[PDB]
């Protein structure tokens, strides 16, 4: 649970997420899903301490499912990454932070457009069109920064994303055992099963 | 340490310790040195006044310092192995240093500077 | 991290009658990891018998040394060399490493040529002697050897039941020690005659 | 710095008859290198049928004790003075260790008694509430001496029959209540000759059906 | 550990017990802690088992050198002298403690040395994790112009309180006698208060008791004729 | 310790040692590292006893209780969760766990590894313990989930062998359990010394030790 | 948690056949300073019983005052306060214990090695040690600190084991004290001449003597000492 | 450890408690710190009992190998060895050492080495972790020359108190005397001295 | 250089040495060879600190040649290892031990036998069938217990060999960037090109 | 800091130094150091200044509200509170404190509480750093029922040798008597007492 990556396209965000569990000198997962569906148009990945990564993602998860069925409405993107964000400056200040990096994709349907944002543990909130956390942008940015528009198509970032796991993959010593890729657009989110 | 100049000048401009070296090799069995176009040959002479020699385990008169050098000699028999050990050592200090192997002149260059400096150094002949 | 205990192994050594055993577990390892079941500890230098527990590259460099040193000793004394004094060398040899010693627990058993005495010594890792009469132990499970050859032993045994007494000794305090077993020797020694027998034993 | 802990020595072990068990403990109480009593009663009667006795760092063993024969006493007033079997008190005491996992009682534990089928019945802790049935076990300072002695004494461990040459086993025996005591007195006089804490006396304490019995017996005082 | 010195009329007497330990555990039980420098000049050690051992001996090794070179008996201040230069050299990194006690022309005397080079003088001394429960003893019973046999006495009830009372110290009690005129008597095993009672039981196996996979014979012998 | 798991066909086999150490010295050839929550319900254990004990043992007040309100079993699922919220309570704390949840509910055999992090895996195989890599390489090279159930008990009971041979801490004896729909089944207590002879005579394997 | 400034050292005693003997110093050490020469350490609990304490010094104050308050609160509704319902040796020792097991529980000990040492009901010698960690034992003869290491040994050789007591007189029994009192007097560097002894026995009740002295020291042999080796003036 | 040197009419006098502690342990109750370097040239001790020892001995042989050449040495020569010894080797020494001897010409002296190898030359000197406690007493009563009698009763009184207060030191009070007429020792006992 | 194994079959040994060599978080190679030749018939590959690792290695290469040519002789692999135990063993007390596990390939001509020796940094010289340094035997020791047979050929070792290195790849956290093997036989060495 | 409280036949006499120390710096060279918690119960204060302060203003309350209630309170009274304080919170204060008071009925009376907050009634005490210096002086030179011009001699002569040793001593001498007559302040100066 080290390697996240985000790309925000024309009409859609793209995550990809490594596989691997490493418990230990053993790796325990390589199927292993880094990501939860905050609505049906905004999904979350994440990265950090063994336990808390998911704890908080299923927090987030319940809080915002409570909040659509209170309301009978579907929270935009940036509402969500600002309480995301607060719960994690909340944390930070706690007796014990949730040690947690997330980016949360999702697509505005008022505003009809795709968003990405990147959110340490710390609670720093930034938007960006593409993002990564730990080292994963040591390698892949120098490649996002160098070919990335931001009329790209759905299918060019994913190309764009091949080739920044293939960089990853040849000069990171970890085997992060490939990545799952998530797609979210208008229709909401997919997952792309052969990467 | 004994330090005494045994090599040393002679009114006339001579080193006779140096000259009488050459006397030892003078007295040594004949060795011949043969380059052809795509080979050298080495000769050498093995006195006949030794018989029940086993030559077998005899010291040969030829020696490899590398896999691609040879060494023959004249003179105090003694004397060549001291100088073909520190030429074989020499060989693979330099393969370990300068990742090549010796050239021949090299070699030579390094066997003949330990002769030169056994010729003005204190104690030694 | 302790370097008495990073491979493993045990070794025991007992007086009979007219006779001595020695013997010693076949384990190498590094910490949790077993690396071989053919690690030898016990070795000879003529008549007289050296056992040798603790850090491995210790053991053979030791082992080397007092070869090395008993083969010197025969060519001048022109006479094999007896287990009192070799285990005065041991001592010495030891000792003259007090501040940066070999990380070891020796176990000597022999019988005197001349006297026909049996005899068996130990030492700490930087030569102190014990010259018990009745047995002596080391290794990582010389805790639960020193119970067994407490209750197990008594004095006078014949060579085919010290043997029996020894090996289930070794065998019972290995299997209560996790850096010890895979395999097991025993040396019976007598006068002029000595047998050597591998026992069957778990594997883990 | 305070240190709470402390080590008092002192060696324990519990053996499991067919219809009868034994506790057995040496009553030298000790600090460092100095002898506090020569007699200090470590196994006890806490009543039921059951004995017991907490190992290690004195203190904490006696307020265990002092509670789990206080929680027999509640168990008889809460449940119509029902007798209070070897197996409840054995998962009452896990509780009892449990409640302190962060600061916990420094004591290895064991009580032996009769199982609701009349056989023999040994129970062994370790100082945070982990426990599990046994036929055999010592406990403390010299147990690492003793429990090899004991797998070959009692379990006939690496004991083959002869002629076979190790293709068949030693059977596994009874061992009948004398029988056991010499394995007991054996193991610890032993122990008393390679181990500093052991020593100056044994008492044992004998379960059978009849009741709880005692027996004691001197050790060297060195 | 638990040893002893006491001075007496035409004399000296030292005494230990006989027990070794590696931590809690006994190595030997019946240990010699009475170590000789000079046939009339006897020393205890305590500490570190391989260092009172090795000093001892380097020492003893010298003083019989010293003794030949200047074809006098060794002296007990020579002794002393030697112990404590090597041992302060060494900055207490040799762990021995030891009480030197002996008879030369001089007369009778005793000492003790700590393991960083200091000495003391002394008509009684104890050392050793044991000693005191020995000092308890000998504080309590001690008196000028004490006969041999009243020195022996007093030595070995200091031993004993050791013995009884440190859980270091154990086993039997050694004794060593230097009068003045007469050979040094080192008496061995003086005591034996610890004898182990018999087992209930014998545990001496049936024969093929034990499993064996391979038997061979060892080649102890030289490589042999014809 | 060598402690494993895994689905296949007819359910789940769980495979576990038998050995405690106090360092060096072993402490217990037999514990007992399964733990019979319920009769349909197995939770392995390794890390702190105490912990995997309690924690399992505590966990079962929880399925029974939960059966007696719903008035249905308990999923595997639900189960697991239930004890790793349980470790994230004492998150930070100290708890050492590491245990596979092992069942047959609905949705068929369920296999959940759950440790003191509050870390909960669905998988088809899990194996635990400082002898775990031993295991793991029998196990991958021999896995199908078209074995039979004779088959699977044996791959079970080979790969704890191979972790106990080699893992200085991990050996005494092994425990196996197949579980079924209809309930856990108890495959028995297997000496790994007389195992191993076994084992070697009609497998061959293990030809570098001499019997 | 905390760190002992004044102290007090060993406190001895031993059982004997009609009772129990109880010693300790007057000192009130504050490090190597010898600084109060006037400590009274054995603090007698009604007639029955003495409560001997070394250790730290302020907490000896506060134990003295909980046994004092013990002592009212007994007497309270209570008309056997001063006989069948009277405070005995073993309850005061359990309150004590449990008190010292509880603090060091909360981590916060009273810095304490104690002697309960007393005659019960029924004529039985008491005698049981309490220490900052909780810790019990009995023994016929208990001594604390410095005296464990060299009152004990010479204690013992009166009354090795428990048969030995009904076989030691007091006045053996006392001999035996003040002579371990002397020997700790040579050889521990925190201890003084000046001491308490207290006696309770069975027939005759309690004796405790203020102002004791260690007497008939040894010294004469220390003027032949000269040097520590060569020297010889 | 409670020592002192004072002077006095007729020449110096040395005085000294005679306890040695391992801790709280008194592992010499009769210790002798009186050290003898030459005839009329003593020291008294405190500190390390290993290095004081080692030091006095490699200043007798000076002074010794000094007599043979050169005849009898000053006082202020033997403190000047001292001193040499504990300055050059000041990390590796706990030594704190006062010297005192009588010479014909000079009389008695005094001379005080600390622990950083520094000399001071006085009229009197305290040492040691008891003499912390004398300080008062001592500046108050010390008179320069004194009777012997007088500076006999002014060392007994002081390490007196200096025993009373310190638990490092104890036992006899040991003293040497340096005249003109030679060396003498005295000693005395605790019931003498703890009744002042 | 972390990963080196070895297995001796009927007629030859079998050492697999894996590429990779990184510098902080960046792999630098993928094409590293952890060996050198001390003779014509004997490998020795290695493990360790970096730049130890070849420094030793060199070292004893060099001493081995020199061997060679002073008596016109190839030394045994017993011979040799005993050597390069003895270096190492007096490498552990200096001032600064050269932190380097090897393991020797060579193919006795005398005996015409071949021999595999596992040596780590102490010292500890042990002979066996198959070997490895570190965490490898972790990973393949139970696969090599259960398949490895004596009598095995070049072939079948290869291929025992592939198996332990995929159980590597699998369950190892680390990419070690595959390995490059190497055949020790009566002929020499040789390095297989494709595996 | 050196500070001491004396009985004496009409009542009790507290004295001290007036030297506060930041290290090596003098922060004030003219502090008051005896502190009234009560009409006729004083004490000396040493350790924490800030610990010390507050310690003796919570009596000063204690005793204020102590007398409305019940009348003026004893000086074992005081002592109490003091000590109470004290104890409770050893572990977060650093104070030595002496009480000295004078009733009509127990007349002068004096309490020392050391760091740990025990308690001692003595004839006379003495504290601070500047104490260890004259432990040997007070103790040959007090005696009991002296007269007030004994007494402030005694105060002064051996304060004087505290602050001539001790560092952390100096200034100038405060002394409070307590007698029934009443409250009396007495200071001397160093030209004073250092002659003595
Ligand atoms: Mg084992
Ligand atoms: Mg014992
Ligand atoms: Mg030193
Ligand atoms: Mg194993
Ligand atoms: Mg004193
Ligand atoms: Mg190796």
């Amino acid at each position: 649970m080290d390697i996240i990556l985000g790309i925000r396209v024309q009409d859609s965000v793209i995550l990809a997420s490594s596989k691997a569990v490493t418990r230990g000198i053993s790796v325990l997962k390589d199927s292993d899903d880094k990501t939860r569906q905050l609505s049906p148009h905004t999904l979350m990945s994440f990265a950090g301490e063994a336990g808390d990564t998911v704890q908080f993602a299923e927090y987030i998860q319940a809080n915002i499912q409570l909040y659509s069925i209170r309301e009978d409405y579907e929270l935009s993107p940036q509402a969500v990454s600002s309480f995301v964000r607060q719960e994690l400056a909340k944390s930070i200040r706690s007796r014990r932070p949730y040690q947690v990096n997330v980016l949360i994709g999702g697509y505005d349907k008022k505003k009809n457009k795709p968003e990405l944002y990147q959110i340490d543990y710390l609670g720093t909130k930034v938007e960006l069109p593409y993002g990564a956390h730990g080292y994963s942008g040591f390698y892949t940015f120098s490649l996002l920064d160098h070919h990335y528009r931001p009329d790209m198509t759905t299918e060019e970032g994913l190309d764009l994303l091949k080739l920044c796991v293939q960089e990853l993959e040849k000069r990171m010593p970890m085997d992060f055992k490939g990545v799952i890729v998530k797609i979210v657009d208008k229709d909401g989110i997919r997952q792309v099963d052969d990467f | 340490g004994y330090d005494r100049a045994l090599s040393i000048f002679s009114p006339d401009g001579h080193i006779f310790q140096v000259e009488y070296a050459l006397e030892a090799v003078k007295r040594g069995t004949c060795a011949v040195g043969v380059k052809g176009k795509n080979c050298v040959v080495l000769g050498c002479e093995r006195r006949s006044t030794l018989k029940l020699q086993d030559t077998r385990i005899t010291p040969s008169k030829v020696s490899k310092i590398d896999s691609h050098v040879v060494l023959s000699f004249s003179g105090l028999n003694a004397d060549s192995r001291i100088l073909i050990e520190k030429a074989r050592v020499e060989a693979q200090s330099h393969r370990l240093t300068l990742e090549d192997p010796v050239t021949v002149e090299y070699l030579t260059r390094y066997v003949a500077g330990v002769q030169q400096r056994y010729t003005q150094s204190g104690g030694v002949r | 991290s302790d370097p008495s205990s990073i491979n493993g192994g045990i070794v025991v050594a007992m007086t009979g009658k007219d006779c001595v055993a020695i013997a010693c577990d076949l384990r190498l390892g590094s910490q949790s990891l077993g690396v071989s079941n053919k690690f030898e500890k016990i070795f000879h230098y003529g008549h007289v018998f050296l056992g040798i527990t603790g850090l491995a590259t210790d053991v053979t460099t030791l082992n080397e040394m007092f070869r090395y040193k008993t083969n010197l000793y025969k060519l001048k004394e022109e006479r094999a060399i007896e287990p009192e004094t070799f285990t005065q060398l041991v001592s010495s040899s030891l000792y003259e490493r007090r501040f940066g010693p070999y990380f070891v627990g020796p176990v000597v058993a022999g019988i005197n040529s001349k006297s026909g005495k049996p005899f068996i010594a130990g030492f700490d890792l930087i030569g102190c002697i014990d010259e018990a009469k009745d047995f002596i132990v080391s290794g990582t499970a010389s805790d639960q050897l020193f119970g067994m050859c407490e209750s197990l032993y008594e004095p006078n045994l014949e060579p085919e039941d010290l043997f029996e007494t020894i090996s289930q000794a070794l065998l019972n305090a290995a299997d209560r020690d996790a850096l010890s077993g895979w395999g097991a020797v025993v040396y019976i020694i007598k006068k002029d005659e000595v047998v050597k027998r591998y026992l069957k034993m778990r594997q883990d | 710095q305070f240190n709470p802990y402390g080590d008092n020595g002192g060696t324990i072990l519990g053996i499991a008859g067919e219809d009868f068990a034994v506790l057995a403990g040496d009553t030298r109480n000790i600090t460092d290198y100095s002898i506090n009593s020569r007699y200090e009663p470590k196994v006890f009667d806490c009543g039921d049928n059951i004995v017991m006795s907490a190992n290690g760092f004195a203190a904490d063993g006696d307020a265990l004790v002092k509670r789990f024969k206080n929680s027999v006493k509640w168990y008889h007033f809460d449940h119509n003075d029902k007798k209070l079997s070897i197996n409840s008190a054995a998962r009452n005491i896990q509780h009892l260790l449990y409640s302190r996992r962060f600061f916990p009682y420094y004591v290895y534990n064991i009580i032996a008694g009769l199982d609701e089928d009349g056989k023999g019945a040994v129970y062994s802790f370790d100082p945070v509430g982990s426990y599990q049935r046994e036929q055999c076990r010592a406990g403390g300072a010299a147990a690492s001496l003793i429990m090899p002695f004991l797998d070959n004494q009692v379990n006939f461990k690496n004991q083959y029959e002869p002629g076979t040459n190790g293709k068949v086993k030693k059977p596994l025996k009874y061992l009948s209540v004398e029988e056991v005591i010499k394995l007991v007195r054996d193991s610890f006089t032993s122990a008393t000759e390679r181990h500093i804490q052991v020593g100056d006396g044994l008492e044992i304490l004998i379960v059978t059906k009849d009741g709880v019995r005692k027996e004691f017996y001197e050790l060297k005082r060195d | 550990t638990t040893i002893v010195g006491v001075k007496f009329n035409n004399g000296v007497v030292i005494a230990a017990d006989t027990r070794s330990t590696q931590g809690p555990i006994v190595a030997d039980k019946n240990c010699a802690k009475l170590h000789r420098i000079s046939p009339k000049i006897w020393c205890a050690g305590a500490g570190t088992a391989a260092d009172t051992e090795a000093v001892t001996q380097l020492i003893g090794s010298n003083i019989e050198l010293h003794s030949l070179y200047t074809s006098r008996e060794p002296r007990v201040v020579s002794a002393l002298q030697m112990l404590k230069q090597h041992l302060f050299k060494y900055q207490g990194h040799i762990g021995a403690y030891l009480i030197v006690a002996g008879v030369d022309p001089t007369g009778s005397h005793l000492f003790s040395i700590h393991a960083h080079g200091s000495t003391d003088v002394g008509y009684y001394l104890s050392l050793g994790s044991g000693s005191l429960a020995a000092m308890a003893v000998l504080e309590s019973h001690w008196k000028q112009d004490l006969t041999k046999e009243e020195a022996i006495k007093l030595a070995s009830d200091a031993i004993q309180a050791g013995i009884w009372n440190d859980l270091g110290s154990g086993s039997n009690v050694d004794v060593c006698v230097m009068e003045i005129g007469k050979d040094a008597e080192y008496l061995r095993n003086y005591l034996t208060p610890n004898v182990r009672e018999e087992k209930q039981k014998s545990y001496k196996f049936p024969r093929g008791t034990t499993a064996v996979l391979k038997e061979s014979i060892v080649n102890i012998c030289d490589i042999q004729e014809e | 310790t060598t402690t494993l798991a895994f689905k296949f066909q007819h359910g789940v086999i769980a495979a576990v040692d038998s050995r405690a150490s106090a360092g060096s010295y072993i402490s217990a050839l037999r514990v007992n590292k399964v733990i019979e929550i319920n009769p349909y319900l197995l939770g392995t254990m390794s890390g702190c006893a105490a912990d995997c004990q309690y924690w399992e043992r505590l966990l079962a007040k929880e399925c029974r209780l939960y059966y007696l309100r719903n008035g249905e079993r308990i999923s595997v699922s639900a189960a697991s969760k239930l004890l790793s919220n349980m470790m994230c309570q004492y998150r930070g704390m100290g708890l050492s766990m590491g245990s596979m949840i092992c069942g047959w509910d609905k949705k068929g055999p369920g296999l959940y590894y759950v440790d003191e992090h509050g870390t909960r895996l669905s998988g088809n195989m899990f194996s635990t313990g400082s002898g775990n890599t031993y295991a793991y390489g029998v196990l991958d090279s021999n896995y199908k989930w078209d074995l039979s159930v004779e088959d699977a008990l044996y791959l079970g009971k080979r790969s704890i062998l191979a972790a106990a041979h080699r893992d200085a801490y991990s050996g005494g004896s092994v425990n196996l359990y197949h579980v079924t729909e209809d309930g856990w089944i108890y495959h028995g207590n297997h000496d790994v010394g007389e195992l191993f002879w076994k084992v070697k005579e009609e497998e061959g394997s293990f030809n570098n030790v001499i019997g | 948690t905390q760190q002992p400034i004044v102290t007090g050292t060993s406190v001895i005693s031993m059982k004997y056949d009609n009772g129990v003997i109880i010693a300790a110093d007057n000192l009130g050490s504050y490090g190597s300073l010898l600084r109060f020469n006037g400590v009274e350490r054995l603090i007698p609990v009604g007639d029955n019983t003495v409560v001997g304490i070394s250790g730290d010094i302020s907490d000896m104050q506060h134990i003295e005052r909980l046994l004092k308050d013990l002592v009212t609160e007994n007497a309270y509704d209570n008309p056997l306060a001063d006989a069948e319902e009277a405070l005995e040796p073993s309850y005061i020792f359990e309150y004590l214990a449990t008190v010292m097991y509880q603090r060091r529980s909360k981590m916060n000990p009273l810095w304490n090695a104690i002697i309960v040492a007393g005659v019960q009901s029924n004529g039985d010698q008491f005698l049981r040690y309490v220490n900052l960690l909780g810790v019990t034992y009995s023994s016929p003869t208990l001594a604390t600190g410095f005296g464990a290491h060299m009152a004990n040994p010479l204690l013992r050789k009166v009354v090795d084991r428990e048969s030995d007591i009904p076989k030691t007189t007091v006045q053996v029994a006392e001999e035996a004290i003040v002579n371990a009192m002397r020997v700790l007097y040579y050889r521990d560097a925190r201890s003084s001449r000046n001491f308490s002894l207290a006696i309770i026995d069975k027939n005759t009740g309690l004796t405790f003597k203020k102002n004791l002295q260690v007497e008939n020291m040894k010294w004469d042999f220390a003027k032949d000492i000269k040097g520590y080796g060569t020297q010889k003036i | 450890t409670s020592i002192m040197a004072v002077t006095f009419k007729d020449g110096v006098i040395l005085g000294a408690d005679s306890r040695t502690t391992t801790g709280a342990y008194i592992a010499n109750r009769v210790t002798d710190k009186l050290t003898r370097v030459h005839d009329k040239i003593w020291c008294c001790r405190s500190g390390s009992a290993a290095d004081t020892q080692a030091i006095a001995d490699i200043v007798q042989y000076h002074l010794e190998l000094y007599t043979s050449q050169y005849g009898t040495p000053s006082t202020e020569t033997a403190a000047s060895v001292f001193k040499e010894l504990c300055y050059e080797n000041k990390d590796n020494l706990t030594a704190g050492i006062i010297v005192a001897g009588y010479d014909d010409k000079n009389k008695g002296e005094v001379y005080t080495i600390p622990l950083g190898g520094s000399v001071h030359k006085l009229p009197y000197a305290i040492a040691g972790s008891g003499s912390t406690f004398i300080y008062g007493y001592c500046d108050k009563n010390f008179r320069e020359n004194m009777s012997k009698e007088e500076t006999v009763d002014f060392i007994k009184h002081s390490l007196s108190q200096a025993i009373k207060w310190d638990g490092s030191s104890g036992g006899v009070i040991r003293m040497v005397v340096l005249t003109a007429a030679g060396v003498e020792r005295l000693i005395f006992y605790p019931d003498e001295y703890e009744q002042l």
